[PDB]
């Protein structure tokens, strides 16, 4: 798919992915979400070819979730982080490598700290406070240099998230149909559903 | 290359970086990528070194012979559309150009045209054009408006240079800053990017996420 | 398209008197787009130190393999591993891969804690070893580096003064270098001691 | 590369250049081209360096086992066979190049091996960028009936040849003897063209010259 | 490289040049493309050397466990193991090979084995780059029953030819003999042939 | 754009105390076919100039003959064209250069390598080198082909720079290109036994020497070598 | 298919001082791993008190000078015996360069002399006519090599005051024609070490109001 | 440049086109007006390759106002569109084709009718109801063949108009920021300036 | 195609199959690739029948017009016609050519004229895809100053094994003999040669 971002604030992860699902010349839907919830404390947006989004995400979550239910255990974003990478980087050496970009967003409990770790489809893992994947970096990474603070809010990642998307709806050429928003926190995950 | 013009209350801003490249060989952080056409009129240089600078001064000798002959400026239209003109009868053989053209004149007031080696010629407010281009339009289209004084338009382009400077591995070197107004263009130093870049973090409080 | 030159970046080391050193710079990018200033490029195990410039997937990788493989071996010989038999480590785990080899340029550094001798060794991409006694470079700006360490450098360098040599090496090195730079960190090695340091350097 | 190879009456001679090239790059002043299959079979080797040094260990070590094995002083053709059967299997992909020398209980032998598993027999030999110069040389000077003396020269001067007239050769040249009834002697740096010359000047910095953000010590230690 | 092998009278010939090369570089110029597969069988080597080494080698290892089990092989049997290999292979092999032997049963005989892998008994079989010149020569001049100095003769003329216009020919003239007798190697210099 | 197809091998040469030697084989390959065996490859122009030729010899043949003009035309109109005003090694050479330019330059190069080998007016010695590029230099030792590759180094032992050009004989000299000649011989399949030498000497003039022949050849040891390695008989 | 294009290899050098300017180069020249010469002039006095060099295929190389000499002859035979600035030169090559942009010179072309103040100047070219003047300039094979070191000792880049740390910047203090020939000659000798392609002779022309002088030093023939 | 439409009515033609300049990845203008008047009652959109587009549409432009001053009379939009398409089939057997798509709307002041011409860059030349060039007629053909009629009005014109402007910005990829609708007819040409 | 031209004591002969192919598909079995440029200089014709008859026939017009204005031309001159067109469209044309002719000064030449466009004079050459089996042979056998007859009996056995090795060439061999006599056609049928 298009553009997927991420902001790490204060004390949450705010991921922002678009809508549109576009198969050649038409847009199929525009309400699409692109992520899925690994564990209760850790998100996971995602981006590359079709079918190999979706099929490599939902290999991740049952993954997780079976970790989660024979430990009776949260693992850490970084350990998720880390157990995705690995999967992609036995990928790219595959007959057939996953074509999937992703973000992992996650609330650490142990350390009551927020992690973004951006891992594309060769296996390149870097935690970051704010990150994108394709070409949405180009033109996001400029504002958030400028205008992000390791202490801001929630309500002020939101605020420089509108103007990510703003920026984004005014030189990109592809119509995304909007983002939907998930902010993840001590509290768990949930969806900004006025955006 | 990243290279900004923009239209506003106080003129033009025309701001530039400086940085030559020859794959990931940096050949050169001392370039002069806007070109002083007349008094009046300035271009900016992307793409094509050679190309930029050879038709650019030639651009100026034709300028000047219209001024010879009608005894009177150029206007900033016809200027453009010289060079327009002259890349387009060269199509397809592989200029490689992208450029404004930038200037006042009483009939327009300040005007810029983004000129193209495809053949394209547009007129607009604002424009960002080189492999940096999208890192100084997300400053600037967040922060521009047409009432900014010559002070802070001066320094929108220069941060937004800056910030293309940071992320594009094929910008940077140093931020030449030029001010167009109805008397004419007035240039603004040469900035280099070792040291703005950390004075701006400093100043701005941006940059965070690199440790300094 | 070239896996060598998609992330960026470098790695350098020298010996000095009773001292080694080895630095790298902080990028990570996509081509053009810088990602990361925070990819450091130098990992250790015990007191041997390596530095590994390349495909950045290929260098977490190696660097988890190589402490799989160090941590076993001090398990079972009792004693942490030295630079010239991990050296013979690096060459043989990446030959093993010959016909689809780790798309990377390792640079170990060190001294042996029982002759106290200063170790260098660089590598290519597929086990070859190259165990120089003056310095070792790697990376995207490597003709770069060569031309500054071959200039810059002198033997039986003190530990202080070999800091400035190799730092100016890199930095100027990078400054050349379109895919390297955001940042840099140099290690001064003793043979009980090891500082660690980040250089000021220009953020474009 | 030039390496070279050269029988003599009582035993066979060994030598080689010193140069490694990325391209126009050279990466190493003082590379070993010469290697141990076992105490008195050495071989010289050019090509792709990971490939030589890597086929040249392997065949030591089988020979090693074999000759615990036998109870028996290894042979060159059985150095030969091994490392040829071995290059055939994969084609020529394994870009090794070499020259297989040494004494045995048989005698004292000469052989070359190109990577895609061709063996040759001679008195005199060269592989390498470099070879042309040094067969020139070979060619113009080898007779047969040498001394050891004799033909430490002619294989040294094959070596210069290659190292003055091809960019791929230069820096020092090694040199190993294996004479029949002696041990053999590796000769590292023989020839010393004499050196760099002293730099018109010394680039040490001003300590405080480089500017730091941060400092750290590290925990080596358990 | 020019080869070629000879039935006469008293047995069989086989007869080749000691070129190698590498384009026009000559890697060899002392090259023996006659080699030995069995006491009195060998073969004439044309092609690529590794690839005609390496099937060489494996046919004297068959014909060596042949005669441990068997005793001696007659010349068919080895021109069948040769043949074996080079068809079942032909897609990753370039080797142009004649095989020559002498019973005391069947005397001399000739078989030929180019690219495709098939085989050829003939009276006698040239081969290589250097054999087209030779075509016209060798069959004018060919005939049964000669004596061995007539063989040698024709050999070392033919051969001679071939030599002075393939470039991919040269060096020395290397023969060897298969007779009751025993096994004769002979060799002739440029000096000798050039003149003829 | 062409390609070439008959084509001649190594022109080698050397400077030495009071001239010059220029040698090539009196070969014309085809290919891998030996196909001419009597064509003369060094090709005099006056009495002080010898140009030697490798590459396509229907280009060869060519520059012959733009040569053998280039002597007609100046002696037109040229009271002095036996004297003064007689045409130079120099002259020759830039001549060719410029020829061989503007024909790489219009993509339809003279597939040649040129040695133009000859003693100018004040008895310097001239060796300059141009091929199908354009590309010139020049050297105390000049080849062509197989000939830089072995004969340079063997003739550089002789005269290494300029400096050793002076202690440098004509017989020193001439046997360092013959024996050249015999190594070209050894290893260059493209190569003939039969060669033709020139040798151009500020006092003497020019001497030029047909039909030699390569001798003194090392065969014997030929006999000796049996097999590829394990092979005894 | 024909190639009307080669690698002759080869490095130039220009520095410009306060009131002198040099233009160095190696006196190498290559093919592959051959060398053809080892002393082929590259440095090339133009006339007017203007050095010249075009650096990679010789040929182009060669062609340019030529018609630059060409053009400084006719300037003042159209001209009335104007000397040629360096400023004017620059211009002319510029055009003689991009009058090829569709077949260009396949070369890297620096030349050397005085501006109309007396002040050293180095102008510098790409291979289709793009030129910027500057204080110092690598070109040809070793550039990579050479240009860090003169970014470091020559513009004092990364350099600072010892005891600030990193506050303030090593001032930059003009440079003597004795000082500039050290790093010359130390920038050859280290490109000599690492690169294949450079040697053999080291060739310098050192522009002043007084005219153009040379001085030769040998470098490493291997 | 992308979408350019054309509709004829009982009494009008309306020309709708795209506002976007995309040059690669980024949109440099959103203003963009993609046509020309080549005489009073005759208008020209147009679209295809850089350059070539604004080139030709200048060059027709010219011809027909010099045509106009030559002979002080307004050509026929037949008799413009049938110029204009002998140009383009001349054009595209030249060394270096015009890759330019036109649509010619005119009115007739002689017959009093409305006219529309849809050119493409090979001089293929029909007269239609409504029209469109590139991937736009793909989504507009099936409305305009439901809604359309001979009878329409101007007003009725620009709201079935608006309703193929909808489905083209639900269902294509590219943002192409709106149209530039303008109407021509017996009194002239005339820009909707709302839309 | 086999062609060959020999001088001899009284002057020249030319000779030549009668093959012409499409691929395998013989086109023309009784093709005459023996043709006149001139009373007395004619040549022998090799590679694309078209670019071979086009050159010939413009050859013919230059020799005629040349004979016009300044008498019988020699035929190093006709050669040299023939070189200029080859040499100035090689990149164009597929012509090997053979020329010879017979002058009461010169007596008997032959000029050979390959694909690049080279002339060399010789005293015998040999031609066409079928000429490299005969190199051995023509080389052995050929002497100077031959009688007609053994000159006659010279091309017809070297033709004949051209023919018998290469599958461009075939049919009857044609011979034109060039003499201060006159000009004299020979043919010879397969009945004839193939027995040889
Ligand atoms: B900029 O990147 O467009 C820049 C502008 C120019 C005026 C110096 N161009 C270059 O750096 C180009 C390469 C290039 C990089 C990225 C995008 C487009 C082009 N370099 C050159 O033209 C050049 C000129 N002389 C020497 C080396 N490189
Ligand atoms: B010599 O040219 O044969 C030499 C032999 C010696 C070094 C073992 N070979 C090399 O130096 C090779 C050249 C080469 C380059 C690239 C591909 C294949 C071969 N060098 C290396 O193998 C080499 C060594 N260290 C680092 C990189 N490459
Ligand atoms: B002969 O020319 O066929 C010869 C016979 C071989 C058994 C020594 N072959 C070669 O010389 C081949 C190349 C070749 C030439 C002509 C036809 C077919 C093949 N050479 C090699 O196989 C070779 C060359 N250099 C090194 C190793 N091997
Ligand atoms: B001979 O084979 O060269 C022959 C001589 C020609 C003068 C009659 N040429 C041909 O037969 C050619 C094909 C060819 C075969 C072998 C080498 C080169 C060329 N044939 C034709 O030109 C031809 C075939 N069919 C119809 C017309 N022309
Ligand atoms: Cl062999
Ligand atoms: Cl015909
Ligand atoms: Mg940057
Ligand atoms: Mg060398
Ligand atoms: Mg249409
Ligand atoms: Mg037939």
């Amino acid at each position: 798919m298009d553009i997927i971002l991420g902001i790490r604030v204060q004390d949450s992860v705010i991921l922002a992915s678009s809508k549109a699902v576009t198969r050649g010349i038409s847009v199929l839907k525009d309400s699409d979400d692109k992520t899925r919830q690994l564990s209760p404390h850790t998100l996971m947006s995602f981006a590359g070819e079709a079918g190999d989004t979706v099929q490599f995400a939902e290999y991740i979550q049952a993954n997780i979730q079976l970790y989660s239910i024979r430990e009776d255990y949260e693992l850490s974003p970084q350990a998720v982080s880390s157990f995705v990478r690995q999967e992609l980087a036995k990928s790219i050496r595959s007959r057939r490598p996953y074509q999937v970009n992703v973000l992992i967003g996650g609330y650490d409990k142990k350390k009551n700290k927020p992690e973004l770790y951006q891992i594309d489809y060769l296996g390149t893992k870097v935690e970051l406070p704010y990150g994108a994947h394709g070409y949405s970096g180009f033109y996001t990474f400029s504002l958030l240099d400028h205008h992000y603070r390791p202490d801001m809010t929630t309500e002020e990642g939101l605020d420089l998230l509108k103007l990510c998307v703003q920026e984004l709806e005014k030189r990109m050429p592809m119509d995304f149909k909007g983002v939907i928003v998930k902010i993840v926190d001590k509290d768990g995950i949930r969806q900004v559903d006025d955006f | 290359t990243t290279t900004l013009a923009f239209r506003f209350q106080g003129g033009i801003i025309v701001a530039v970086d400086s940085r030559a490249t020859a794959g990931n060989w940096v050949a050169s952080q001392t370039v002069k990528k806007v070109i002083e056409i007349n008094p009046f009129l300035l271009g900016t240089m992307a793409g094509g070194a050679a190309d930029c600078q050879f038709w650019e001064t030639w651009l100026g000798s034709q300028c000047r012979l219209h001024e010879l002959r009608e005894k009177e400026r150029i206007s900033v239209a016809a200027a453009s559309k010289i060079l327009s003109n002259l890349v387009y009868q060269y199509k397809g053989a592989g200029l490689s150009m992208g450029t404004m053209i930038c200037g006042y004149t009483r009939k327009e007031g300040p005007t810029i045209y983004y000129v193209d080696s495809d053949g394209t010629r547009l007129k607009g407010d604002i424009f960002c054009v080189g492999s940096g281009q999208t890192f100084a339009y997300g400053v600037l289209d967040s922060n521009y408006k047409w009432d900014l004084s010559v002070e802070d338009a001066l320094y929108l382009g220069k941060r937004s240079i800056l910030a293309a400077a940071h992320r594009d591995a094929y910008s940077g070197g140093s931020v030449n800053l030029y001010h167009v107004t109805e008397d004419g263009w007035i240039y603004h130093g040469n900035h280099d990017v070792g040291e703005l870049f950390w004075k701006v973090k400093e100043e701005e409080g941006s940059f965070n996420n690199v440790i300094g | 398209s070239d896996p060598s030159s998609i992330n960026g970046g470098i790695v350098v080391a020298m010996t000095g008197k009773d001292c080694v050193a080895i630095a790298c710079d902080l990028r990570l990018g996509s081509q053009s787009l810088g990602v990361s200033n925070k990819f450091e490029k130098i990992f250790h195990y015990g007191h041997v130190f390596l530095g590994i410039t390349g495909l950045a997937t290929d260098v977490t990788t190696l660097n988890e393999m190589f402490r799989y493989k160090t941590n076993l071996y001090k398990l079972k010989e009792e004693r942490a591993i030295e630079p010239e038999t991990f050296t013979q480590l690096v060459s043989s785990s990446l030959y093993e891969r010959r016909f689809g080899p780790y798309f990377v340029g390792p640079v170990v550094a060190g001294i042996n804690s029982k002759s106290g001798k200063p170790f260098i060794a660089g590598f290519d991409l597929i086990g070859c070893i190259d165990e120089a006694k003056d310095f070792i470079v790697s990376g995207t700006a490597s003709d770069q580096l060569f031309g500054m360490c071959e200039s810059l450098y002198e033997p039986n360098l003190e530990p202080e003064d070999l800091f400035e040599t190799i730092s100016q090496a890199l930095l100027n090195a990078a400054d050349r270098d379109a895919l390297s730079g955001w940042g840099a960190v140099v290690y001064i090695i003793k043979k009980d001691e090891v500082v660690k340091r980040y250089l000021k350097m220009r953020q474009d | 590369t030039t390496i070279v190879g050269v029988k003599f009456n009582n035993g066979v001679v060994i030598a080689a250049d010193t140069r490694s090239t990325q391209g126009p790059i050279v990466a190493d002043k003082n590379c070993a081209k010469l290697h141990r299959i076992s105490p008195k079979i050495w071989c010289a080797g050019a090509g792709t360096a990971a490939d030589t040094e890597a086929v040249t260990q392997l065949i030591g070590s089988n020979i090693e086992l074999h000759s615990l094995y036998t109870s028996r002083e290894p042979r060159v053709v059985s150095a030969l066979q091994m490392l040829k059967q071995h290059l055939f299997k994969y084609q020529g992909h394994i870009g090794a190049y070499l020259i297989v020398a040494g004494v045995d209980p048989t005698g004292s032998h000469l052989f070359s091996i190109h990577a895609h598993g061709s063996t040759d027999v001679g008195y005199y030999l060269s592989l390498g960028s470099g070879s042309l110069a040094a067969m020139a040389v070979l060619e113009s000077h080898w007779k047969q009936d040498l001394t050891k003396e004799e033909a430490i020269k002619l294989a040294s001067d094959a070596i210069q040849a290659g190292i003055w007239n091809d960019l791929g050769s230069a820096s020092n040249v090694d040199v190993c003897v294996m004479e029949i009834g002696k041990d053999a002697e590796y000769l590292r740096n023989y020839l010393t063209p004499n050196v760099r010359e002293e730099k018109q000047k010394s680039y040490k910095f001003p300590r405080g010259t480089t500017a730091v953000l941060k400092e750290s010590i590290v925990n080596i230690c358990d | 490289t020019s080869i070629m092998a000879v039935t006469f009278k008293d047995g069989v010939i086989l007869g080749a040049d000691s070129r190698t090369t590498t384009g026009a570089y000559i890697a060899n110029r002392v090259t023996d493309k006659l080699t030995r597969v069995h006491d009195k069988i060998w073969c004439c080597r044309s092609g690529s050397a590794a690839d005609t080494q390496a099937i060489a080698d494996i046919v004297q290892y068959h014909l060596e466990l042949y005669t441990s089990q068997y005793g001696t092989p007659s010349t068919e049997t080895a021109a069948s193991v040769f043949k074996e290999l080079c068809y079942e292979n032909k897609d990753n092999l370039t080797a142009g090979i004649i095989v020559a032997g002498y019973d005391d049963k069947n005397k001399g005989e000739v078989y030929t084995i180019p690219l495709g892998g098939s085989v050829h008994k003939l009276p006698y079989a040239i081969a290589g780059s250097g054999s087209t010149f030779i075509y016209g020569y060798c069959d004018k001049n060919f005939r049964e029953n000669m004596s061995k100095e007539e063989t040698v003769d024709f050999i070392k003329h033919s051969l001679s030819q071939a030599i002075k216009w393939d470039g991919s020919s040269g060096g020395v003239i290397r023969m060897v003999v298969l007779t009751a007798a025993g096994v004769e190697r002979l060799i002739f210099y440029p000096d000798e042939y050039e003149q003829l | 754009t062409q390609q070439p197809i008959v084509t001649g091998t190594s022109v080698i040469s050397m400077k030495y105390d009071n001239g010059v030697i220029i040698a090539a084989d009196n070969l014309g390959s085809y290919g891998s076919l030996l196909r001419f065996n009597g064509v003369e490859r060094l090709i005099p122009v006056g009495d002080n100039t010898v140009v030697g030729i490798s590459g396509d010899i229907s280009d060869m043949q060519h520059i012959e003959r733009l040569l053998k003009d280039l002597v007609t035309e100046n002696a037109y109109d040229n009271p002095l064209a036996d004297a003064e005003e007689a045409l130079e090694p120099s002259y020759i050479f830039e001549y060719l250069a410029t020829v061989m330019y503007q024909r790489r330059s219009k993509m339809n190069p003279l597939w040649n390598a040129i040695i133009v080998a000859g003693v100018q007016s004040n008895g310097d010695q001239f060796l300059r080198y141009v091929n199908l590029l354009g590309v010139t230099y020049s050297s105390p030792t000049l080849a062509t082909g197989f000939g830089a590759h072995m004969a340079n180094p063997l003739l550089r032992k002789v005269v290494d720079r300029e400096s050793d050009i002076p202690k440098t004989t004509v017989q020193v000299a001439e046997e360092a290109i013959v024996n050249a000649m015999r190594v070209l011989y050894y290893r260059d399949a493209r190569s003939s036994r039969n060669f033709s030498l020139a040798i151009i000497d500020k006092n003497t003039g020019l001497t030029f020497k047909k039909n030699l022949q390569v001798e003194n050849m090392k065969w014997d040891f030929a006999k000796d070598i049996k097999g590829y390695g394990t092979q005894k008989i | 298919q024909f190639n009307p294009y080669g690698d002759n290899g080869g490095t130039i050098l220009g520095i410009a001082g306060e009131d002198f300017a040099v233009l160095a180069g190696d006196t190498r020249n290559i093919t592959d791993y051959s060398i053809n010469s080892r002393y082929e002039p590259k440095v090339f006095d133009c006339g007017d008190n203007i050095v010249m060099s075009a650096n990679g295929f010789a040929a182009d190389g060669d062609a340019l000078v030529k018609r630059f000499k060409n053009s400084v002859k006719w300037y003042h035979f159209d001209h009335n015996d104007k000397k040629l600035s360096i400023n004017s030169a620059a211009r002319n090559i510029q055009h003689l360069l991009y009058g090829k942009r569709f077949f260009p010179y396949y070369v890297h072309t620096i030349i050397a002399g005085l501006d109309e103040d007396g002040k050293g100047a180095v102008y510098s070219f790409d291979p289709v006519g793009s030129y910027e003047r500057e204080q110092c300039r690598a070109g040809g094979a070793a550039a990579s090599l050479i240009m860090p070191f003169l970014d470091n000792q020559v513009n004092f880049k990364n350099q600072y005051e010892p005891g600030t740390n990193g506050k303030v910047k090593k001032p930059l203090k003009y440079l003597s024609v004795e000082e500039v020939i050290k790093l010359v000659r130390d920038s050859f000798t280290s490109a000599t070490e690492r690169h294949i392609q450079v040697g053999d002779g080291l060739e310098i022309l050192i522009v002043t109001k007084d005219g153009v002088r040379k001085e030769f030093y040998e470098l490493k023939r291997d």
